[PDB]
């Protein structure tokens, strides 16, 4: 049972683009987003659906009220490539990855 | 600085006992609720283990009943994860973790070195 | 200690010695054993504050006398003016009215509220 | 235009926080005859008769966020530490012990121990002949012969004896607002853990809660007045704690047979250890009697209450998760000596044949165990020793509440933690009692 | 506890019973544990003394500070009959320090004499 | 600011008396605060009490029924009004102190007859 469906599965983007990842929940828990560089420990990115976590620049943003949540990453830095994970405390999704175009 | 230090990994035969230790470096280990999760290539993550090290409260996932056990020593400030009856599917990196604040007992702040588990089939 | 001199006299003499009694009532002159003085100070201060507060609730601070607006009942004391003023000594009168203590305590919060219907 | 002037005596509120002060009855220096929890510095007598219902008082309550429970918790633990302070230190006991089992299911659990001790003269030595339970002693390194043992504590910390006259059951102790503060009590029986309350009443001082200590169960408490009540932080957060408050009590009795006898033992000049001298009887160990299948009936109602809140994931039950004995077992201090019971029999079974069924057959029995050396408050290092007590010890109590957890999906952290008893913290299970009440202060001024 | 009865009523009825609140506002070896009752009593006494001090500095009382309608334009009848005390208290609480001040000057203008 | 009045003559200081009164009111190692709090509260209570005993509470200045004598001070209106800084006059009257204390009790009682 997956009640956090990240979509699209992956994105291939050049540096400086604006990446968008949608995640769909169906329960009142709330969202957070992880990310780990290849071979590195994960880091919290977005918290509470829209709030940037500590040490996270304004590039990353989140929304919205409802079951669908739209992660967004403006000005794609190459260091931000790798796997992202949708999350809300008791949930996480399948994970999705961003790579070079 | 608060930090989670993981011991070395394992590569042993399947159908074996597998053990890991993690220390909450630079922190009052007794107070905060640690957690264990799995990360593997191309797989969903999976939450493994709860530990409220004050009383030693424990609970764990549906696929892990019986097989998986964990404990702690408050004096050593070290949590211990031990899996029984190792199998090929157990191959994954394991992280001892923590939340942003020790109020929500979920793993969304800290991550160790990701000590790996490998099954020599 | 002069205020106790009025205790040993009739009413009229005590009529002027009211202030001297009021003055002294507030304050006076390894070993952790001695901090019970702080308990005594707190209790004395609380008693004084109770006095001033209660004077406030009659709406009668500053003065020692105030024209308070309530009936009086002879059932509490029917005896005449002269006996209560001339011959009397304070402890005996206080004992006499003490029988009616909560029968002579109560209302005048409402009396204050009554003249405060227009104040 | 309409121009300023100040009231005095305005009845309005501010959600301030302060240090409350308890109130209880008293009859002697140890707070009636003996004392552990009570304190007569908290003045007699019960000022709770000052009660009043109020019109239109809609006010928010939050038991999870309540804080005076924490002040009370610090109060109790500080008082208990102060009680332990004057008593004897059992440091001299930690010497090598030549030990074996009992002399002749059975109290083979008891381990016979012989050891050396100092006489009244500081330099002279004498042998001893003592008895201790297995969990209270550790064998030395197995490279040496296992017959040699030591006390558990001295590898980690010191030891202290409990004074004899310092022994006391939980007294109902009231909690009174200081001047300028007031206590607000909600009366709506359907209180959902937090939210507005409409039938709010106010009291100068609150109910005399008993400072009981227990694990996995609430006993000798106050029943609810609606049907069985559920309270939780947020149910969908699966790994969070759920608390259940019963509307009808269930009886439990705990006993151990035997005319057991203790003996004083010299430890240096001016203080003596209290060891168990002998056990006299059949002494079938520590079995506790439950009030027949009334538990079988009660679990049905609890299952219905849980099913009301959630879709059809069928409710059932499971053994304790594990961990320390306090987490693993239900614990209590009824007989002075502390008790532990494997609660597997309580939570076995799932089907309607014993969850939509009721009958009276025979008292359900729990295997139990006794321990003396204990980290009293749930593992904190206040290591102290409970002396033994004479035989034919017995207890009686009324059960009033349970502790539980919950399951959820997309992390399958739990599929049966709804079905599992929680270990819990006695701080929170006091907070499960103080949900009724709230603290507030006064502000006497305004304009119009 | 009657003053809380006035809390559950509007301005009119509470105007009849302000004094009971003032009455209740004032007062009501090994175990050094309970010594903090003393400092609690001290703090309560200090709150009472602050009340009396503020009452003194103002010199119910025909005072002289005006009242800008920006802080509240709501009419006479609302704040007599309909208004429950907590709501209006919160309403004026937004302007708290904006409406704290010139009563000292109201003393001072008459201290010109 | 009341110390600003200390650094000025009597006339300017006369408009700033209230603020001084306003501010005048308010590890066992840390318990020592209680003594300071109690003593400050007691000083304030002595002030209010003695204001009562002149029959002059509420009012900051009061028409109290004792006269002056040239022995206690002969210096005139103008010097004390304008030129005179507070500490010097306080020291000068302090030479008398207790004799310039006393009699107003029986004058309070005179009006109290």
């Amino acid at each position: 049972e997956i009640v956090l469906t990240q979509s699209p599965g992956t994105l291939s983007l050049s540096p400086g683009e604006t990446a968008i990842i949608s995640c769909r929940t169906s329960q009142y828990g709330s969202l957070a987003w992880y990310q780990q560089r290849p071979g590195q420990a994960p880091r919290l990115v977005i918290y509470s659906g829209s709030t940037r976590a500590a040490g996270i620049p304004d590039r990353f943003s989140g929304s919205r009220w409802g079951p669908d949540y739209n992660l967004t990453i403006s000005n794609l830095e190459s260091g931000d490539f790798g796997v992202y994970y949708c999350q809300q405390y008791e949930f996480f999704g399948q994970g999705t990855k961003v790579q070079v175009d | 600085q608060v930090q989670l230090v993981q011991s070395g990994g394992q590569m042993k035969k399947p159908g074996e006992s597998m053990r890991i230790s993690c220390r909450a470096s630079g922190y009052e280990f007794i107070d905060c609720t640690l957690n264990w999760i799995r990360l593997a290539p191309g797989k969903r993550p999976e939450w493994m283990g709860w530990l409220k090290p004050r009383g030693g409260a424990v609970n764990y996932a549906r696929p892990l009943q019986g097989r998986v056990t964990m404990t702690r020593d408050v004096y050593s400030d070290t949590a211990f994860l031990e899996l029984r009856s190792l199998t090929v599917d157990d191959t994954a990196v394991y992280f001892c973790t923590r939340g942003k604040n020790c109020d929500y007992n979920w793993d969304f702040e800290h991550w160790g070195r990701g000590t790996p588990v490998i099954v020599s089939s | 200690l002069g205020f106790l001199g009025a205790a040993g006299s009739t009413m009229g003499a005590a009529s002027m010695t009211l202030t001297v009694q009021a003055r002294n009532l507030l304050s006076g002159i390894l070993t952790v054993w001695g901090i019970k003085q702080l308990q005594a100070r707190v209790l004395a201060v609380e008693r004084y504050l109770r006095d001033q507060q209660l004077l406030g609730i009659w709406g009668c601070s500053g003065k020692l006398i105030c024209c308070t607006n309530v009936p009086w009942n002879s059932s509490w004391s029917n005896r005449n003016l002269s006996e209560i003023w001339d011959n009397m000594t304070w402890l005996q009168w206080d004992k006499e009215i003490s029988n009616y203590t909560q029968i002579i305590y109560g209302l005048l919060e409402e009396s204050q509220n009554q003249q405060e219907k227009n104040e | 235009n309409l121009w300023v002037t100040v009231y005095y005596g305005v009845p309005v509120w501010k959600e301030a926080k302060t240090t409350l002060f308890c109130a209880s009855d008293a009859k002697a220096y140890e707070k009636e005859v003996h004392n552990v929890w009570a304190t007569h510095a908290c003045v007699p007598t019960d000022p709770s008769p000052q009660e009043l219902v109020l019109k239109n008082v809609t006010e928010n309550f939050n038991m999870w966020k309540n804080d005076m429970v924490d002040q009370m918790h610090e109060d109790i633990i500080s008082l208990w530490d102060q009680s332990l302070k004057p008593c004897v230190k059992l440091t001299p006991l930690c010497v090598t012990l030549n030990c074996s089992n009992a002399r002749s299911t059975i109290m083979g659990e008891m381990k016979n121990c012989s050891f050396n001790t100092t006489t009244e003269i500081r330099d002279k030595e004498k042998k001893e002949y003592a008895l201790f339970y297995k969990p209270d002693v550790v064998p030395l390194n197995e490279t040496s012969n296992t017959s040699e043992y030591r006390l558990i504590n001295c590898n980690t910390s010191a030891c202290t004896q409990a004074c004899p006259k310092v022994t006391f059951e939980p007294i109902p102790i009231h909690y009174c607002a200081p001047a300028g503060y007031a206590i607000l009590k909600c009366n709506n029986k359907t209180f959902n853990g937090t939210g507005p309350c409409s039938n709010v009443s106010t009291v100068q001082c609150t109910h005399g809660i008993r400072p009981v200590v227990s694990t996995q169960l609430l006993l000798n408490g106050s029943l609810a007045e609606k049907e069985i009540v559920i309270r939780s932080e947020n149910l969908t957060n699966n790994a969070k704690i759920i608390i259940v408050h019963l509307n009808t009590s269930v009886e439990i009795v705990c006993t151990r047979p035997g005319n057991n006898t203790r003996k004083s033992v010299r430890i240096g000049p001016g203080q003596t250890f209290y060891a168990t001298g002998d056990i006299i009887g059949d002494i079938r160990q520590a079995h506790c009697n439950i009030s027949e299948g009334q538990w079988n009936k009660t679990l049905h109602e609890v299952s219905k209450e849980l099913q009301k809140h959630f879709p059809n994931k069928t409710i059932k039950y499971e053994r304790s998760a594990g961990g320390d004995m306090e987490i693993a077992t239900h614990s209590f201090n009824c007989g002075g000596e502390f008790f532990y019971c494997n609660t597997s029999n309580l939570f076995n079974g799932t089907y309607n044949g014993t969850y939509i069924n009721t009958s009276s057959t025979s008292y359900i029995t729990l295997q139990c165990r006794i321990k003396q050396i204990i980290n009293m408050w749930q593992g904190v290092g206040r290591c102290m020793y409970a002396p033994p007590i004479a035989g034919n010890i017995t207890c009686k109590s009324n059960i009033t509440g349970l502790l539980l957890t919950r399951d959820g999906g997309t992390k399958n952290n739990s599929n049966e933690e709804t079905f599992r008893p929680a270990g819990g913290d006695m701080r929170d299970n006091w907070r499960s009692e103080l949900y009724k009440y709230k603290v507030v202060k006064i502000e006497p001024l305004g304009v119009a």
